[PDB]
C-alpha cells in the first residue's frame, strides 16, 4: 500500500544546487521519523542525515555538517532536502526511507535520484573502430567493435547497421576517467569469414548531439589477413 | 567506527552460507542487528530485522544469529537458489552522536556455468584516429565465468602501469562477463616502444600477444 | 412461492416466501481521550538514585502506559531487548513491571545482561535468564561532571554469596581471604566490602555516568493492570453498522438525536429493558440508536393460470434501504400507481390493493 516516489534533479554542477523532494502519501506521515540515506557507485551505504517529526531536531553528520540543510513540514506531509556548495565526493544516488522507529530499520524505501556532478559539459564526440589486424584475425576469438570517447551523458546504445549486421553484441557500461571523460567501446563475434567481404560501419546513437558519422575501418587484409 | 563485511563470496545450490560482520568497537548486545538486500537496478528493501525474530512475508529460510564472542553478527542465508542472488549489506546502531553505521556489502553469487579459460585478444591501434596523436589499447577478454579479471602490460620491455584502468564487465545473455582494460597511452611518445603486449593471469595461461605501434 | 407452497400452480393473493435481513457492512470503535498516563516522566530525568546495590523499586499500578515515548527518543543509547518486541508493546498488557534502576558507568553496560554475566553476576543486581524487557541505559553525562569525584554510589563487590534474581546485594561482611576474621578495620586479611566511586569527567570516555534504568516485565494471574492506549475509527452516520463502544456492542444505525443526557448518564435504555441511545466517548453528542430494517418478503400474485408475472412486497420496509411505489405497509415494487379506484381484488394492507389489468401489468 506504501509507495513514495522521489525526483526534482537530472543533472547538478559545482556551485548551483537544488532542493530534493520526497512525497509522502498512502501510509500516517505524521508519527514516523525520516533520514536519508546515499549510495555511491561501486560502494555501500552512508547516513547522510535525520529529522524529527516536525521541527524538533536535525541530526547531522560530521562530514556534510556545515552544507546541506534538511526540512519536513509536516502539514503538507513532504520531505524537502536543500543542499548547498555540493563537493566532489557527494556524487551519489540519494534514497528516501521512512523510519517505523528511532531503534528500527526502515520500512519502504525510495526510488532513487541520480545526482552527478561531472564537468565538460555537452559537445561533439568522435568514434573510431578497433580494426583487428595483428593478433586477432586468427589468434583467439576474433571480433571488433567501436569506441565513443569524451561525451558528457550517458544516452549512448551502440548498434550495427540499425540492426542489419548484428550477430551477438555485448556492450559494456564506460568508466569515468579524471573528472568528465568517459571511455565507451562496444564488441560483437564474427566466425572469421567476413573480414575482407563486407565492410563494416558502427553507428552511435547520441541522443544531444548527432553521432550519425560512421566513420570507415580499414581492415588490413594484407597484413595478417 | 566501522563495520567489517566480506567483499565476494561464491558457491553452488546446496548448503547454507553465512555472512559475518564484526564491529570495532562496543557492544554488538547492546543494540540491534538489521539486514538488508538490494536488487542490482532497483531500491533496497529489508529482509530480516532483530535477528532473534524475523518477519513476514520473507521465508523462514533467511536465519541470523548472534555471536558476542567479539562484536560481530551472523546472516545464516539458507536456500542458496536463483531467487536469492543479490546482495546484502550490515546495519547497527553503535554511534553515540546520532549516527547509523553501515556495512560494505557482498557479492554472494552461485556456480552455473562451467570452467573456461579466458582468450587472448589484442587490439592494435588504428590509422583514423591516429591523426596527429591519438590511440587507444584494447585487450578486451571473453568466456570466462569469474568476475575477478586479473590482467597486465607490458610494452615488450617493461611492465608499464602508469595510468591503469578497467572496464567494468557486463552481463552477458548466458551468464557470462566482458571485463576489459585500458591503459593510459603515450600521445608524444609512440617512439619510445614499438611494441606492447596484453599478460593475463585470470585462472588459466599467460601467453602474451604484441602489436605494432603505427606501423 | 412454489418451493415454499410445494405446487406448480397457484392462485390469486398475497403468500409469504422469506424474511430478508440486511448485514452491517463495516464496524465503528470509540473510546474516549486517552487520559490518566502513567508517570513515567520522572523515572528518567530526575533526582540522583540511592546506590548500585541499594537500587530503589517503582511497582506500577492502574495506568496508562503509552510506549509512544520510548523506542521514539534519541536521548538514550541502548535499547537492545530479550524478545519483547517494542513494535507491539501497545498491544501487549502486563500485570508486573519492574522500574529497576541504578547507577554504572560506560564500560559496565556491556556486564549487565542475561547473556553476558560476570561482575554484575554475584556482586550486584543480577538479570534472570528469560528476563522479558529492554535495558534503558543513556549516557548522563549532561550535568554530572561535578568536581572533586564524589564516590556517593559505592558498590559492593567480591561478595561470597551469589546475588538472586530481582533483589539486592547488602551485607556489612568483610572479605576474608581464609584466615580468621579480623571483626576491624583492615586487619588480618580483611577487605572492607565497598569499592569507591569518582569518574571525574577529566577521567575517560568509559568512566561517566550512565544511570541505567532497568525494565522488565511478567506475567500473573491478576488480571492486567497496567497495559498502552488504544485506537479508534472515524464516526459515520446513516447507515447500518457494527458499533463497538466502550460499553456497548452491538449493530444498529447511529443517527443524531435531540436528547440530553445528564452529566454523569453515559448509556440510554427504553422501557422494554432495550438500548436506544449511546452518548459519544470522545466528542459530548448524544448518538441515537435504531435496529436496522428487517421484515418478511411476501408476493403478489394474479394465479400462474392467468399470467406468470409477480411483485414483491418489503413489508415495513424504507425504499431507500432495498415501480417503486411507497405504501404505508412497505414498498411494492413491480408495480404501477393508478389514480383509478376500483373493487379490492387482494389485499394489501391500509386499503390499498393490487388487481391484474390493463399492456397487462399489475396495479396499485
Ligand atoms: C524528561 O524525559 C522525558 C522523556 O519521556 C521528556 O519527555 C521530558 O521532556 C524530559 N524533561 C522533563 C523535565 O520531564
Ligand atoms: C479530547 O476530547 C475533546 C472533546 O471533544 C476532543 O475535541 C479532542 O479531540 C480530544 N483529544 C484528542 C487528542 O482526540
Ligand atoms: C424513507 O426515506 C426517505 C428518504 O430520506 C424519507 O424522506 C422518508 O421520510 C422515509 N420514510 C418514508 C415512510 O418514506
Amino acid at each position: 500500500e506504501v509507495q513514495l516516489v522521489q525526483s526534482g534533479g537530472g543533472l547538478v554542477q559545482p556551485g548551483g544546487s537544488l532542493r530534493l523532494s520526497c512525497a509522502a502519501s498512502g501510509f500516517t506521515f505524521s508519527s514516523y521519523w525520516m533520514s536519508w540515506v546515499r549510495q555511491a557507485p561501486g560502494k555501500g551505504l552512508e547516513w547522510v542525515a535525520n529529522i524529527n517529526q516536525d521541527g524538533g531536531e536535525k541530526y547531522y553528520v560530521d562530514s556534510v555538517k556545515g552544507r546541506f540543510t534538511i526540512s519536513r513540514d509536516n502539514a503538507k506531509n513532504s520531505l524537502f532536502l536543500q543542499m548547498n556548495s555540493v563537493r566532489a565526493e557527494d556524487t551519489a544516488v540519494y534514497f528516501c526511507a521512512r523510519v517505523w522507529y528511532y531503534y528500527g530499520p526502515r520500512d519502504y524505501w525510495g526510488q532513487g535520484t541520480l545526482v552527478t556532478v561531472s564537468s565538460a559539459s555537452t559537445k561533439g564526440p568522435s568514434v573510431f573502430p578497433l580494426a583487428p589486424s595483428s593478433k586477432s584475425t586468427s589468434g583467439g576469438t576474433a571480433a571488433l567493435g567501436c569506441l565513443v570517447k569524451d561525451y558528457f551523458p550517458e544516452p549512448v546504445t551502440v548498434s550495427w547497421n540499425s540492426g542489419a549486421l548484428t550477430s551477438g553484441v555485448h556492450t559494456f557500461p564506460a568508466v569515468l576517467q579524471s573528472s568528465g571523460l568517459y571511455s565507451l567501446s562496444s564488441v560483437v563475434t564474427v566466425p572469421s569469414s567476413s573480414l575482407g567481404t563486407q565492410t563494416y560501419i558502427c553507428n552511435v546513437n547520441h541522443k544531444p548531439s548527432n553521432t550519425k558519422v560512421d566513420k570507415r575501418v580499414e581492415p588490413k587484409s594484407c597484413d595478417k589477413t | 567506527i566501522v563495520m567489517t563485511q566480506p567483499h565476494s563470496v561464491s558457491e553452488s545450490p546446496g548448503k547454507t552460507v553465512t555472512i559475518s560482520c564484526t564491529r570495532s568497537s562496543g557492544s554488538i548486545a547492546s543494540n540491534y542487528v538489521q539486514w538488508y538486500q538490494q536488487r542490482p537496478g532497483s531500491s533496497p528493501t529489508t529482509v530480516i530485522y532483530e535477528d532473534n525474530q524475523r518477519p513476514s512475508g520473507v521465508p523462514d529460510r533467511f536465519s541470523g544469529s548472534i555471536d558476542s564472542s567479539s562484536n560481530s553478527a551472523s546472516l545464516t542465508i539458507s536456500g542458496l537458489k536463483t531467487e536469492d542472488e543479490a546482495d546484502y549489506y550490515c546495519q547497527s546502531y553503535d554511534g553515540s552522536n546520532h549516527n547509523v553505521v553501515f556495512g560494505g556489502g557482498t557479492e554472494l553469487t552461485v556456480l552455473s556455468q562451467p570452467k573456461a579459460a579466458p582468450s587472448v585478444t589484442l587490439f592494435p591501434p588504428s590509422s583514423e584516429e591516429l591523426q596527429a596523436n591519438k590511440a587507444t589499447l584494447v585487450c578486451l577478454i571473453s568466456d570466462f565465468y569469474p568476475g575477478a579479471v586479473t590482467v597486465a602490460w607490458k610494452a615488450d620491455s617493461s611492465p608499464v602501469k602508469a595510468g591503469v584502468e578497467t572496464t567494468t564487465p557486463s552481463k552477458q545473455s548466458n551468464n557470462k562477463y566482458a571485463a576489459s582494460s585500458y591503459l593510459s597511452l603515450t600521445p608524444e611518445q609512440w617512439k619510445s616502444h614499438r611494441s606492447y603486449s596484453c599478460q593475463v593471469t585470470h585462472e588459466g595461461s599467460t601467453v602474451e600477444k604484441t602489436v605494432a605501434p603505427t606501423e | 412461492t412454489k418451493c415454499t407452497l410445494k405446487s406448480f400452480t397457484v392462485e390469486k393473493g398475497i403468500y409469504q416466501t422469506s424474511n430478508f435481513r440486511v448485514q452491517p457492512t463495516e464496524s465503528i470503535v470509540r473510546f474516549p481521550n486517552i487520559t490518566n498516563l502513567c508517570p513515567f516522566g520522572e523515572v528518567f530525568n530526575a533526582t540522583r538514585f540511592a546506590s548500585v546495590y541499594a537500587w530503589n523499586r517503582k511497582r506500577i499500578s492502574n495506568c496508562v502506559a503509552d510506549y509512544s515515548v520510548l523506542y521514539n527518543s534519541a536521548s538514550f543509547s541502548t535499547f537492545k531487548c530479550y524478545g519483547v518486541s517494542p513494535t507491539k508493546l501497545n498491544d501487549l498488557c502486563f500485570t508486573n513491571v519492574y522500574a529497576d534502576s541504578f547507577v554504572i558507568r560506560g564500560d559496565e553496560v556491556r556486564q549487565i545482561a542475561p547473556g553476558q554475566t560476570g561482575k554484575i553476576a554475584d556482586y550486584n543486581y543480577k538479570l534472570p535468564d528469560d528476563f522479558t524487557g529492554c535495558v534503558i541505559a543513556w549516557n548522563s553525562n549532561n550535568l554530572d561532571s561535578k568536581v572533586g569525584g564524589n564516590y556517593n554510589y559505592l558498590y559492593r563487590l567480591f561478595r561470597k554469596s551469589n546475588l538472586k534474581p530481582f533483589e539486592r546485594d547488602i551485607s556489612t561482611e568483610i572479605y576474608q581471604a581464609g584466615s580468621t576474621p579480623c571483626n576491624g578495620v583492615e586487619g588480618f586479611n580483611c577487605y572492607f566490602p565497598l569499592q569507591s566511586y569518582g569518574f571525574q569527567p577529566t577521567n575517560g570516555v568509559g568512566y561517566q555516568p550512565y544511570r541505567v534504568v532497568v525494565l522488565s516485565f511478567e506475567l500473573l494471574h491478576a488480571p492486567a493492570t497496567v497495559c498502552g492506549p488504544k485506537k479508534s475509527t472515524n464516526l459515520v452516520k446513516n447507515k447500518c453498522v457494527n458499533f463497538n463502544f466502550n460499553g456497548l456492542t452491538g449493530t444498529g444505525v447511529l443517527t443524531e438525536s435531540n436528547k440530553k443526557f445528564l452529566p454523569f448518564q453515559q448509556f440510554g435504555r427504553d422501557i422494554a429493558d432495550t438500548t436506544d441511545a449511546v452518548r459519544d466517548p470522545q466528542t459530548l453528542e448524544i448518538l441515537d440508536i435504531t435496529p436496522c430494517s428487517f421484515g418478511g418478503v411476501s408476493v403478489i400474485t394474479p394465479g400462474t393460470n392467468t399470467s406468470n408475472q409477480v411483485a414483491v412486497l418489503y413489508q415495513g420496509v424504507n425504499c431507500t434501504e432495498v415501480n417503486v411505489f411507497q405504501t404505508r405497509a412497505g414498498c411494492l415494487i413491480g408495480a404501477e400507481h393508478v389514480n383509478n379506484s376500483y373493487e379490492c381484488d387482494i389485499p394489501i394492507g391500509a386499503g390499498i390493493c393490487a388487481s391484474y389489468q390493463t399492456s397487462q401489468s399489475i396495479i396499485a
